[PDB]
RNA sequence: UUGAGAAGCUCAGACGAGUAGGCAGGCGUGGAGGUUUGUGACGAAGCCUUGGGCGUGAGCCUGGGUCGAACAGCCUCUAGUGCAGAUCUUGGUGGAAGUAGCUAGAUCUAGCGAAACCACAGCCUGGGGAACGGGCCAGGCAA
RNA sequence: GUACGUGAAAUUGCUGAAAGGGAAGCAUUGGAAAUCAGUCUUACCUGGGUGAGAUCAGUAGUCUCUCGAGACUAUGCA
């Protein structure tokens, strides 16, 4: 399933694996938005990636995730300077995103990639030492729109357990439970 | 407005090519729920059209359609090879491709 | 002769030509490019202010500014060649413009350029009839 | 001016000979199906019997208003649809000349084409109706024993979000 | 046996677009070095006896017909008998009244005349 | 305004419009895709004139 | 069955790089004898044109616009016969350039005004084996 | 229109058009805009009537050829 907007939560996701599969989906005329790009993991530990920006400017994740798809991606050819465009790197959810469902790349997820044990290092934690300075006040967003998320799930959750309620008590449920609804 | 769509949206990818010799005759269509090779046999045959508009008022209508069949597949992600009346322009990459459900075979 | 406008005949429109004028072409097209759809009366006070230094014709094409006199001595001619020619046919003063001007080689004997000059009006008529 | 004025060389005897069409086991008449292309495409129809190419099809005129009408087995759904008797109709009146486009007759004198002075309708003959409103009188009595089929043929078929037309078998 | 034809743009001289003095019309690049000549990619093409149409379908219009030039009218006489495969075409110089007498004679022959309505003006 | 169709000639135009309720019958030759002449005659039996049409240009041009 | 331009028509199979070089068939120009009882003031030749065609191609036929007095197809004869180069000859024309500047006025403003040079260009980073950077691929830049 | 036959290319000016991040350039495949290609049921066959004509007369003459082969002139239209 594709959809002409698509919300992508980078959390627990591989840079490389989450760059991939938004290459080929920018390719194919699809607009991609990318969320939390602050934690997104990368296999081996914080030094060697340390070492690797210092040999390496932006600072933002956002740019740095962008900056690996934008050599990702045929730049020089008017195509992939057009699908640039169309992928949206964010640090954290903003309000025009938090109201909308965040889906997750299986080829990308930490869990399913990486070997127990193995250590990895965070884009958001990597970032703050060289030159990013807005960790607090991007972390202090992140509780904030948790809370009130929360709070709407609970309500959400609470209407759930009506209708549930309510769908049980109807007698039209089981009247076909041969099909399976 | 739900209803209409007795059609299945795809995707048109790029054309058929080696690493840098291209071959626009056929087209690479990667539809919706296809995933296997096995899988586009079904589609197989079926009549592909690709559909744009112009400024141009010619009938009295907006609406020019390149029609298309659907030939043979193409690796093991569902994707399937297509020849229209007009190759496609180059520019429709990333595009959409209205895939009819005729001639059916069920 | 015949000239290089649809327009100009007898409508509401003069003209004017200049044959192996001993000035010098770059100068020519420059001063005839900025005079290009002003009025003529406007056409005629910016050519004043050139000769009084008040204005300086840009060079776009051939480079900014400068005050030549002697190529804008060449059009004063020209445009009043220009009016007289539409006073002959009678046509309605206040509301001309320069319509289209044009700046040519000539043969390399110096180098001289014809020019020629057109002058119009400009009207519009409501439909109405609602 | 009949002796062949040119050499004109004559088609060779082409051994093709025309056999019975093949058409699909679920084709069968009375079976509910899903018209494709037409400007009636997406309504749902029964077949009423089988033709040489096509398949003689109506939906119910109080329902759905689908006249008889030729339609091909390859623009054609078969549904696995509860089939529904169909023997009762008169099926053998139903061929390609009942069917058949008007042909390109009834010449005007020249004078009446122009100031455009006889246009024709060739608006649908009553017994075409009657003929239907036969099948209608002996179809519609058979549907709405089976239990919702008069509201399914009612409904207009669609495809929904994440449709696959292979896995859901119609 | 239908009009099919293997190629329809024209052969063009290599480098004859860079340089004015330098036609258009096909010549054979002899140069020792020229990998034009030696058929590299992105190259032009070259004329090659590959690329002969049909015999049986050589010099036809894409209508079938193969033109045939008529001067006078004399000459469109003896299209009688191959008017299902040849055309009358009318040389240029040929005067607007001897046109019309060619014309007409045509139209009664059943041959057809590519260029009939040159020079030439209908009266109702 | 009727586009002519079939084989029917100008002379029975003008006599098939006299019954219809005309007055007067224009005529737009055109060839080569280009107009060039008009004709009109004056219905029943009035004289007819025979111009040659040149410089037409539309009102877009 | 008409399919004898016997230099014709027809059938079958394999094959197709190319320098030096060898062989063959053609296209085109000026003029020459024959010919088309050829074309032409109702428009020859020429010329331009994103008109239409023909030929693998050299080339050809035609429409439109200009144009105004000649011209062509075919069979042979014949030769001062086909151009992108020769720091080629002659004529024309640009960029360079309103520059180098030179005649005034108050460095500026007017006025008068070259020659040299010129395949075409002009961000680099590296590697690209033979320089390769001035063009190629990876790159960034690129407004 | 005496800078005078035709007036090509280079080259320059004006206008309209689209395009215009350190080239351009051409080739393939299309698309788009702009524009041309070419449109044709109409004739054939059959039926009758109506008037005809002739290469036809259970017909009459001339001319050139070689009896009959043409071109005609009457006359009737079976």
């Amino acid at each position: 399933e594709f959809q002409k907007v698509v919300v992508i939560d980078a959390k627990g996701h591989l840079l490389g694996r989450l760059a991939s599969v938004v290459a080929k989906q920018l390719l194919g005329g699809q607009k991609v938005v990318v969320v939390r790009c602050e934690e997104l993991n990368i296999s081996g530990h914080f030094f060697r990636n340390k070492l690797k920006y210092l040999a390496y400017h932006f600072r933002a994740p956002s740019r740095i995730f962008q900056k690996a798809v934008r050599g990702m991606l045929p730049h020089k050819t008017a195509r992939g300077q057009a699908a640039l465009e169309h992928l949206q790197a964010v640090e954290g959810i903003p309000p025009p995103f938090d109201k909308q469902k965040r889906v997750v790349v299986p080829a990308a997820l930490r869990v399913l990639r990486l070997k127990p044990g193995r250590k990895y290092c965070t884009v958001g934690r990597l970032s703050s030492e060289v030159g990013w300075k807005y960790n607090d006040i991007v972390a202090k967003l992140e509780e904030r729109r948790k809370v009130k998320s929360a709070a709407f799930y609970q309500a959400k959750l609470a209407k759930q357990k009506k209708i549930a309620s309510a769908k049980e008590a109807s007698p039209v449920n089981q009247k076909l439970s041969q099909f399976g609804y | 407005a739900q209803g209409h769509r007795l059609y299945v949206k795809a995707k048109h990818l790029s054309f058929q090519r080696s690493k840098h010799v291209i071959h626009p005759g056929t087209s690479i269509v990667k539809i919706e729920g296809c995933d296997s090779k096995e899988e586009a046999q079904f589609y197989l045959g079926k009549r592909v059209c690709y559909v744009y508009k112009s400024s141009k008022a010619v009938r009295g209508s907006k609406i020019r359609v390149i029609w298309g069949t659907i030939a043979r597949p193409h690796g093991n992600s569902g994707a399937v090879r297509a020849r229209f009346v007009h190759n496609l322009p180059a520019k429709t990459f990333g595009s959409s491709l209205r895939v009819m459900l005729y001639p059916s075979n069920i | 002769v015949r000239y290089s406008a649809s327009p100009a005949l007898e409508t509401k429109c003069a003209k004017a030509r200049g044959a192996y004028l001993r000035t010098h072409f770059k100068n020519s097209r420059e001063v005839a490019f900025t005079i290009n759809g002003m009025s003529l009366k406007k056409a005629f006070i910016f050519l004043d202010n050139v000769k009084e230094h008040k204005q300086a014709v840009p060079f776009r094409r051939f480079n900014q500014a400068r005050w030549p006199v002697k190529s804008v001595k060449f059009f004063y001619d020209l445009l009043k060649n220009a009016e007289a020619n539409a006073e002959a046919k009678g046509l309605d003063m206040d509301k001309l413009i320069i319509k289209h001007v044009q700046v040519n080689a000539a043969p390399k004997q110096s180098s001289p350029s014809h020019i020629e000059i057109i002058v119009a009006e400009e009207e519009e008529a409501v439909p109405k009839a609602n | 001016k009949y002796y062949p004025a040119y050499r004109e060389n004559v088609p060779k005897k082409a051994r093709k000979a025309v056999r019975p069409t093949k058409l699909r086991a679920s084709l069968a008449p009375g079976t509910v199906c899903i018209l494709l292309a037409g400007r009636f495409r997406g309504k749902r129809v029964v077949v009423l019997s089988q033709l040489e190419d096509t398949l003689v099809v109506t939906g119910p005129y109080k329902v759905n208003g689908v006249p008889i009408r030729r339609v091909n087995h390859r623009y054609v759904i078969a549904t696995s649809a509860p089939k529904i008797d169909v023997s009762g109709v008169s099926v053998e009146k139903f061929t390609k000349a009942y069917f058949a486009k008007q042909k390109r007759s009834g010449p005007v004198k020249k004078d009446e084409a122009f100031f455009a002075e006889n246009a024709p309708k060739n608006a649908l003959p009553a017994e075409r109706i009657a003929d239907q409103k036969a099948v209608d009188a002996k179809l519609l009595p058979a549907i709405k024993a089976i239990p919702n089929m008069k509201e399914y043929l009612a409904a207009s078929f669609a495809l929904s979000n994440g449709d696959r037309p292979h896995l859901m078998k119609f | 046996v239908n009009i099919i034809k293997k190629r329809t743009k024209p052969f063009k001289r290599h480098q004859s677009d860079r340089f004015k003095r330098v036609g258009e019309s096909w010549r054979k690049p002899r140069g020792i070095d020229s990998c034009v000549r030696r058929r590299f990619r992105g190259t032009i093409s070259m004329p090659k006896i590959g690329y002969g149409n049909n015999k049986k379908t050589r010099y036809c219009m894409p209508n079938g017909l193969k033109a045939f030039l008529v001067r006078n009218v004399s000459d469109v006489e003896l299209l009688l008998m191959h008017n299902k495969t040849y055309a009358a075409e009318i040389a240029g110089n040929v005067s607007a009244r001897k046109r019309v007498e060619i014309v007409e004679k045509a139209r009664a022959l059943g041959v057809k005349v590519t260029n009939a309505g040159a020079k030439v003006r209908s009266q109702e | 305004f009727r586009k002519r169709t079939g084989d029917i000639e100008v002379h029975e135009i003008a006599e098939a419009a006299a019954k219809r309720g005309y007055t007067d019958l224009l005529v737009l030759n055109e060839d080569r895709k280009k107009t060039n002449a008009l004709t009109l005659v004056h219905l029943p039996n009035g004289p007819s004139f025979y111009f040659t049409l040149s410089n037409l240009q539309t009102a877009k041009e």
